[PDB]
């Protein structure tokens, strides 16, 4: 999703600002880590370190699946596979089922 | 900017001290009002 | 030696106008023109 | 007990924490703690 990410507890004082400038737009990129989109697990590390340059591989395993609203955690079987982009090497894909 | 042609256009005036309060003014040659240009115009400045 | 009475009257000239300026103006300067609620004092570009 | 039915859907730790701090400490139910880097909140104080 958009919106930038990052850094910590955002301290702003209102005792210092001015009735003025728009407080610039932060050309920072939106770089989400694979270990910080999903839940960290010692299998998904072994997926990513295999996926980051690996040629081809699938692994089926019982994981923790965060539910879509952060209320709940469910446990299910994920069979996922991956392959590199045959052309450029600036990506590699994973269909998750 | 140091010379004629390129002291033109708009620039940033940073308030107080910090570079998060940019104001944008234009720029032009300021001629320092008591210049030494003419012998008459230098007796003015050297009178003050 | 002959300047001593002149210099001692200027020393009494200051002490009179220090006590009169002390009792007439104690605390009178401490008001500000800050921005809306901030800590910045509001000036215009040369204004003290 | 009907003081709880004004709460329906609230997390039980804000009702009786001494049960719930205990109940994780004897298994059922466990937890996890992940970070969400994009959640927007309000700025603090200086
Ligand atoms: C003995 C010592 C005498 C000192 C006098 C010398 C005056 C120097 C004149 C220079 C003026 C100048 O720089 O030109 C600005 C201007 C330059 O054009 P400007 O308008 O772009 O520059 C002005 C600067 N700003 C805009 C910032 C105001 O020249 C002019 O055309 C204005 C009128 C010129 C008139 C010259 C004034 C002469 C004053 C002397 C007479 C005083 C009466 C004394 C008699 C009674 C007492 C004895
Ligand atoms: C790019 O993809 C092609 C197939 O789309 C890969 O071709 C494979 O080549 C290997 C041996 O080199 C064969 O064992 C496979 O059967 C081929 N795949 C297919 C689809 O038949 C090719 O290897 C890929 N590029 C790289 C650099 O690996
Ligand atoms: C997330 O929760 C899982 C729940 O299974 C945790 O995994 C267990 O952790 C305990 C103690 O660390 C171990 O005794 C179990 O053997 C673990 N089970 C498995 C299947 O790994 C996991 O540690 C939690 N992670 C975080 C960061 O809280
Ligand atoms: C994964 O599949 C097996 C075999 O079909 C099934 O018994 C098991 O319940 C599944 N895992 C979970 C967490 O449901
Ligand atoms: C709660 O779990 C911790 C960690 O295993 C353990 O040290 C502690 O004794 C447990 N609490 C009680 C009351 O047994």
């Amino acid at each position: 999703q958009p919106k930038p990410i990052g850094v910590g507890i955002p301290t702003i004082n209102l005792r210092k600002r001015r009735p003025n400038v728009q407080n610039p737009k932060s050309q920072e990129p939106v770089t989400l880590d694979f270990l910080d989109a999903e839940l960290e697990n010692d299998i998904k590390v072994e997926i990513r370190n295999k996926m980051i340059d690996g040629e081809s591989g699938e692994k089926t395993f019982r994981t923790l699946v965060k539910s879509q609203d952060e209320r709940y955690i469910d446990k299910g079987n994920r069979t996922y596979t991956w392959t590199p982009v045959n052309g450029t090497d600036y990506s590699s894909l994973a269909l998750v089922l | 900017k140091m010379t004629e042609e390129e002291c033109r256009g708009y620039y940033y005036v940073y308030k107080d001290g910090d570079p998060t309060q940019m104001e944008l003014r234009p720029r032009q040659w300021i001629h320092n009002d008591f210049h030494f240009d003419n012998v008459l115009s230098a007796m003015m400045s050297l009178f003050t | 030696l002959p300047l001593f009475h002149i210099a001692l009257l200027v020393l009494f000239m200051v002490i009179i106008y220090a006590i009169i300026g002390l009792e007439l103006f104690k605390g009178k300067m401490h008001k500000t023109c800050y921005y809306i609620g901030t800590d910045i004092v509001a000036t215009v570009e040369n204004e003290k | 007990h009907d003081d709880y039915t004004n709460q329906i859907g609230r997390f039980f730790g804000e009702i009786d924490p001494s049960l719930m701090r205990h109940l994780v400490n004897i298994s059922v139910y466990a937890f996890n703690k992940s970070y969400d880097y994009q959640s927007v909140c309000e700025p603090g104080a200086a």
